[PDB]
C-alpha cells in the first residue's frame, strides 16, 4: 500500500576498485534500514579467491633465506597474501611462476591461464639482485569467504604434508570500505521520496551490481524463515 | 665509504672507495646479517 519499491538506477565507475550504485524510489525510512544492512553483510559475506598454498624449489621452511633474493621467505609470502585474483569456471587452480635475471619479479610473470586474470599485473612479489639468480614457484589459490587462518586449516586435515609445502592464511573477501548515504529524491509527484548512495572499495575480481544483488538474495534469504507460518 | 656491490638477503657487500683503501688490500668489506637467531628472552633477532 503506497510502497514505492526500490530499483537500481545509476552505476557509476570512478576507477577499477571504486563504485557507487543507487536506489531511487525509498519510502520514508527505509533507506537507513536498507544501507546498514547492506553495509553489513557486504562487508561481512561476500566470496572471493586468495591464496592458499606456495611451494618454492629448495626451500623447507618460511624461516630462511634464498640465495640471489633480497627478500626473506615470510615477505615473499605476505606480498603473495595480497595478490588478487579472478577465477572463472573452477573453485581451485594452481599458477606457476619462472624469472631469472636482474630485477623484479611482479605479477606479469605468473604464467598465463585461459580462464585465470590478474587484476593487478604490477603487485611486486620479490626482488633478484644476482645474474644467476632463479625462482620457481607453484602457487595454489582457492575461493571461499571470510577469514581462515592456517594455524586452523592444519586442525581440519588427516593426511600428512610434505617438507616444503607453505600454509598462507587466506583474506577471502574482496570488500573494503562500504560508506552510504540518504538523499532526497527528484520526484515530483512525491516530494517526501529519498534516494539511498553506497559507495564501494574494492581490490577488483567483483562487480558492484552482482555484490549488491548477491547481498539482496542473501537477506531475503535469511528473511525467508521470518516469513513463514512460525 | 663506497659503493653496494652485492646485497642480498643474508650478505651485503661493499666496494670502498679508493681515498679510503690500504695500498696493499683489495678494499671489500663484507657484512655477514643473522638471521633468526634466539634471544636470552626467547625471542627473535634478525636483520634485513
Amino acid at each position: 500500500t503506497e510502497f514505492l519499491k526500490p530499483r537500481l538506477v545509476d552505476i557509476e565507475q570512478v576507477s577499477s576498485t571504486h563504485a557507487k550504485v543507487t536506489l531511487e524510489p525509498l519510502e520514508r525510512g527505509f533507506g537507513h534500514t536498507l544501507g546498514n544492512a547492506l553495509r553489513r553483510i557486504l562487508l561481512s559475506s561476500m566470496p572471493g579467491c586468495a591464496v592458499t598454498e606456495v611451494e618454492i624449489d629448495g626451500v623447507l621452511h618460511e624461516y630462511s633465506t634464498k640465495e640471489g633474493v633480497q627478500e626473506d621467505i615470510l615477505e615473499i609470502l605476505l606480498n603473495l597474501k595480497g595478490l588478487a585474483v579472478r577465477v572463472q569456471g573452477k573453485d581451485e587452480v594452481i599458477l606457476t611462476l619462472n624469472k631469472s635475471g636482474i630485477g623484479p619479479v611482479t605479477a606479469a610473470d605468473i604464467t598465463h591461464d585461459g580462464d585465470v586474470e590478474i587484476v593487478k599485473p604490477q603487485h611486486v612479489i620479490c626482488h633478484l639482485t644476482d645474474e644467476n639468480a632463479s625462482i620457481s614457484m607453484r602457487i595454489k589459490v582457492q575461493r571461499g569467504r571470510g577469514y581462515v587462518p592456517a594455524s586452523t586449516r592444519i586442525h581440519s586435515e588427516e593426511d600428512e604434508r610434505p617438507i616444503g609445502r607453505l600454509l598462507v592464511d587466506a583474506c577471502y573477501s574482496p570488500v573494503e570500505r562500504i560508506a552510504y548515504n540518504v538523499e532526497a529524491a527528484r520526484v515530483e509527484q512525491r516530494t517526501d521520496l529519498d534516494k539511498l548512495v553506497i559507495e564501494m572499495e574494492t581490490n577488483g575480481t567483483i562487480d558492484p551490481e552482482e555484490a549488491i544483488r548477491r547481498a539482496a538474495t542473501i537477506l531475503a534469504e535469511q528473511l525467508e524463515a521470518f516469513v513463514d507460518l512460525r | 665509504g663506497g659503493v653496494v656491490q652485492y646485497v642480498d638477503a643474508s650478505r651485503i657487500v661493499i666496494k670502498v672507495n679508493e681515498d679510503e683503501m690500504y695500498p696493499g688490500e683489495a678494499g671489500i668489506d663484507i657484512y655477514n646479517l643473522t638471521k633468526y637467531t634466539r634471544s636470552n628472552q626467547n625471542t627473535c633477532i634478525n636483520q634485513m
